[PDB]
RNA sequence: AAGCUUGAGUCUCGUAGAGGGGGGUAGAAUUCCAGGUGUAGCGGUGAAAUGCGUAGAGAUCUGGAGGAAUACCGGUGGCGAAGGCGGCCCCCUGGACGAAGACUGACGCUCAGGUGCGAAAGCGUGGGGAGCAAACAGGAUUAGAUACCCUGGUAGUCCACGCCGUAAACGAUGUCGACUUGGAGGUUGUGCCCUUGAGGCGUGGCUUCCGGAGCUAACGCGUUAAGUCGACCGCCUGGGGA
């Protein structure tokens, strides 16, 4: 699924002064990474429907978070997408 | 690197040939720098029901902590080698070291 | 239920033992169940009924 | 994969294109290529021998290796190519010493796959080995009947032959038709299925395609005159005569196996 | 969602009245506190007290005079789905005066009667009897 | 009465033949948790162990074969 | 404009699970193929007949070949949004739930349209085909028997990638959030107190039955409401026609 060490690394990359662990941006990044990981699986296992629903839910959550960020402050939102490679 | 409990059955006449086989297996796991936890040979044991025609089988137990690749290789070997009849590959959790 | 006859033991007693073993197994009941195919739904309903009966 | 064409012309309507994008576009390998002269269903006596043959695009021969005599050497796939000679696809394989060979394409094979011919070869689709080393049960293509003779069984696209019995010198192979037959365990056989399963899903679409394929039109006996074919004649449509060849041999069940040689090796006929 | 707090509070109060609870505890607000104070003034309840810094909890002590609940009927007219705003002369008289209405009056939240006396209208929150 | 709970073990292993044979009948059929008095997860574990044994042909599927 | 944690989230350890998808494999049993032993019937029903069987069936032992489903465990057991999902084992993976804690700070709820999932049967190419079994055939039964019953038996049931998009898809109870005397339990965890022993203290999540307040047309539901409120939708407005 997603490694503890990997999560820690992500936190280090994104969260402010590493003390933060539940940052919105961080969460979004985590979601994205797992989607990317799972994309190959999805391509391979085309009929895996329950699993698909999970990631759909995750995707939705990510979208919501992005929306929240957007009107809160745009610049940071933009920055986050820049390093991520998220389209809009 | 994941914990792997493997117990396999060997042909009754191929009990003499398995020490070498055991050593080969050991080498294989050492190749990928995996861990060997325990090894217990129950020897020639009379089966509860006969498989094909053989009534007695050579039982071998082994606990591993290795990557997927070597496990896959082991499986392939098992599929190929008719001396080792069947194996029970299994996932385990934490350090399992003690037999009997 | 493979049953063997002991020395210093009557035939009737052996028969009785065999019967007991059979009862323990529930082979006849299983056969009855499998005699005709049961729809899963029907089986579930039966189970529910049994559960209801259990409550007294 | 399978491409259903948009029905622009009435010709292009039903055409189902079997498209493998993995295939190499351009020139086939030169020294492994030879002349394929079309005969048009005619023999030495110049007479039509087998009807409804001849025409279409000029074909070039591929010396596809079915013997596989280079034992103990790994072979890596250079590039997968098209073959007009057979329904199956062909792969050009680079050798570690330095050789190209045309081999029949396996199912689980792309560009850059390592295979091996010989006794010491391990389990992998594309590996060629004698049946006395093989585990019984698996699906096999490119199969020899006699030792060192050359692969003769399962060379059409997508085909495979399962192994059913092991009896020392002989091994029973359950064929694609279902006819179980005993083959000697010393003969070479290539593990896996043929690498064009989707070939059967192809629709030619039009008479033109058939003609290209090299197949002339087929006149129904019932249409022919009573001189030309047994099913001939009749005012309007008439048939009141049991279905036979152009030569008057029943063609609705009349079994014609009279080999009498290899019939000992045959275990059980097809269903 | 936790959409209406006032309504929730009212519901809690009703439940307490039904089940004969001595004290009802609930999440607190300033407007809520004001409402409670108003209720106390009117004479429906014994005493109210808010306690909590991060999570404020309003505790309400209920009366059961002569073996029966004092707050007989307590229902919102103004709602999150539909808000009711009333003019000064348009203000209701709940159960012919014998019973009251909680009104969001612009000069402090209070009784309908009080609002009338003042000369000011607004949003009619709840109907209390 | 559950013995496993009394013992205080993490996993019921297919190695111990003596414990597993007490929880199946002579013919080769598993005894319920309602008769033995076992916890449900533990029962499941036991069943799994039995299955494993059967696979390995340690304890039989059927006593006549 | 500026802030808060309880709502809603994410992180640390775990928790069990028929949660999926993909790949392997185990057993029994049926069918069939082959052979060995064997002889007069077998099979079926309420009773019979069709059937199968003097060619040797059924019976039965051995050897196989296969296709499918997983006895026993298995329990108003569990998990899933539902549809559903039960041999076992691996790979990929979703989610739930919890415990201490850490952090984000309303990120919440519902949802017209919209999108995805959606038992069965069916449909589509390709497979696969043991049983079962529409249709179909014969026998019965029958006043008749297009049925119920028997012997048989194709599609289908099984996979592969698609379509279909309906079920009494039913807890006949929309979804979420809040509150209100209880019990018997079961299930699934977990933290303290000397666990002085399976256990004790309580104390959180999950599901089943009885039932108080209440409610309703009653039946009944009943802290998982059909109760007391709020949000939001969806839908009804006599039956038939439809
Ligand atoms: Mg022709
Ligand atoms: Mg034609
Ligand atoms: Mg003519
Ligand atoms: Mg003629
Ligand atoms: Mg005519
Ligand atoms: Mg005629
Ligand atoms: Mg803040
Ligand atoms: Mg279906
Ligand atoms: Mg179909
Ligand atoms: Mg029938
Ligand atoms: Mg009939
Ligand atoms: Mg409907
Ligand atoms: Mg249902
Ligand atoms: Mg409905
Ligand atoms: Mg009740």
């Amino acid at each position: 699924s997603l490694s503890t060490e990997a999560t820690a690394k992500i936190v280090s990359e994104f969260g402010r002064d590493a003390n933060d662990t539940g940052s919105t941006e961080v969460q979004v990044a985590l979601l994205t990474a797992q989607i990317n990981h799972l994309q190959g699986h999805f391509a391979e296992h085309k009929k895996d429907h329950h699993s698909r629903r999970g990631l759909l839910r995750m995707v939705s959550q990510r979208r919501k978070l992005l929306d929240y960020l957007k009107r809160k402050d745009v610049a940071r939102y933009t920055q986050l997408i820049e390093r991520l490679g998220l389209r809009r | 690197m994941r914990h792997y409990e493997i117990v396999f059955m060997v042909h009754p006449d191929q009990s003499e040939q398995v020490p070498g086989m055991i050593e080969r297996y050991t080498a294989a796991i050492t190749g990928a720098e995996g861990k060997i936890h325990r090894l217990e040979d129950w020897g020639r044991r009379q089966l509860a029901y006969p498989i094909n025609k053989l009534h007695k089988a050579h039982y071998v137990l082994m606990n591993v902590e290795a990557p997927q690749e070597v496990i896959d290789e082991l499986e392939t070997t098992f599929r190929f080698n008719d001396a080792v009849i069947r194996s029970m590959v299994m996932r385990t959790k934490h350090a399992v070291t003690e037999a009997s | 239920p493979v049953i063997k006859v002991r020395e210093n033991e009557p035939f009737d007693v052996a028969l009785r033992r065999f019967k007991r073993s059979c009862e323990k197994a529930g082979v006849l009941a299983e056969v009855r169940r499998r005699e005709f195919y049961e729809k899963p739904t029907t089986e579930r309903k039966r189970a529910k009924a049994s559960a209801v009966k259990r409550h007294a | 994969a399978v491409v259903k064409c948009k029905p622009t012309s009435p010709g292009r309507r039903h055409v189902v294109k079997v498209v493998n994008p993995e295939l190499h576009k351009g020139k086939p390998f030169a020294p492994l290529l030879e002349k394929n002269s079309k005969s048009g269903g005619r023999n030495n006596n110049g007479r039509i021998t087998t009807r409804h043959i001849g025409g279409g695009h000029k074909q070039a021969y591929r010396i596809v290796d079915f013997k596989r005599n280079k034992d103990g050497i790994p072979a890596v796939v250079e590039r997968l190519e098209y073959d007009p000679n057979r329904s199956a696809n062909i792969a050009l394989v680079l050798y570690k010493d330095g050789e190209r060979r045309y081999i029949l394409a396996p199912k689980g094979l792309k560009a850059g796959d390592q295979i091996q011919s010989g006794v010491d070869a391990a389990i992998k689709p594309g590996n060629t080995l004698p049946m006395r080393n093989i585990p019984v049960g698996s699906t096999v293509h490119n199969v020899e009947m006699k030792p060192g003779k050359g692969g003769q069984l399962a060379r059409s696209a997508g085909t495979y032959v399962q192994i059913v019995a092991r009896d020392g010198a002989y091994v029973t192979l359950r064929l694609r038709s279902g006819e179980m037959r005993k083959v000697e365990a010393d003969c070479r056989a290539t593990l896996g299925e043929v690498g064009n399963a989707e070939h059967m899903l192809r629709v030619l679409g039009k008479a033109g395609a058939a003609r290209w394929r090299g197949v002339r039109p087929t006149v129904r006996g019932t249409a022919m005159n009573p001189v030309d074919h047994p099913h001939g004649g009749g005012e309007g449509r008439n048939f009141g005569k049991h279905p036979v060849t152009p030569w008057g041999v029943q063609t609705k069940g009349k079994k014609t196996r009279s080999n009498k040689r290899t019939d000992k090796f045959i275990v059980r006929r097809r269903s | 969602s936790m959409q209406d707090p006032i309504a929730d509070m009212l519901t809690r109060i009703r439940n307490g009245q039904a089940a004969n609870k001595a004290a009802v505890t609930m999440p607190s607000s300033k407007l809520k506190v004001a409402i409670a104070n108003v209720l106390k003034e009117e004479g429906f309840i014994e005493d109210f007290k808010v306690e909590g810094d991060t999570k404020p909890e309003l505790e309400l002590t209920l009366k059961y005079f002569q073996g029966k609940a004092v707050v007989e009927s307590i229902q919102r007219v103004s709602r999150p789905g539909l808000r009711i705003y009333k003019r000064k002369d348009e203000l209701p008289k709940v159960m012919a005066g014998l019973g009251i209405a909680v009104v969001s009056t612009s000069k402090g939240v209070m009784t309908d009667r009080a609002a009338r006396q003042a000369g000011l209208g607004g949003e009619i929150i709840c109907y209390v009897a | 009465f559950c013995r496993f709970t009394e013992e205080g073990v993490q996993e019921i292993d297919y190695k111990d033949i003596a414990t597993l044979k007490n929880y199946i009948t002579e013919s080769g059929k598993i005894v319920p948790s309602r008769i033995t008095g076992t916890r449900a997860k533990y029962q499941r574990q036991l069943a799994r162990a039995i299955k494993r044994a059967r696979y390995l042909s340690l304890l039989p599927y059927t006593d006549r074969h």
